[PDB]
């Protein structure tokens, strides 16, 4: 029993052990939007004769 | 100045015959759990580092 608590502790000594990490890459990225029309800013002016 | 005799009557032997039981099973306690310790610190740990 004392040789079974032994091992129990040095195998758990041996398991904290690391393998990896895991994260994600977002930084610096936005979400586009879509413009639908062309914001043209143009007018006709005509006298009312036409000339 | 008022030294007083010792008196060993029968209880006080039988007292101290019973402490040497207690003392020996006390004794072969600690030795098995030094034994143990030892085994355990050389299995699970090492040397340190700055």
């Amino acid at each position: 029993e004392d040789m079974a608590k032994i091992y129990g502790a040095v195998a758990a000594v041996s398991k904290n052990v690391n393998s990896s990490v895991t994260y994600e890459v977002k930084r610096g990225t936005h979400e586009l939007i879509k413009v639908p029309t062309i914001p043209h800013n143009l007018v006709l002016i005509q006298s009312d004769n036409g000339k | 100045f008022a030294l007083a005799q010792i008196n060993a009557d029968d209880e006080f032997i039988g007292a101290i015959d019973k402490e040497s039981a207690e003392y020996l099973d006390e004794y072969a306690t600690l030795a098995r759990d030094i034994s143990n310790s030892l085994t355990l610190v050389k299995a699970a740990f090492g040397p340190l580092e700055r």
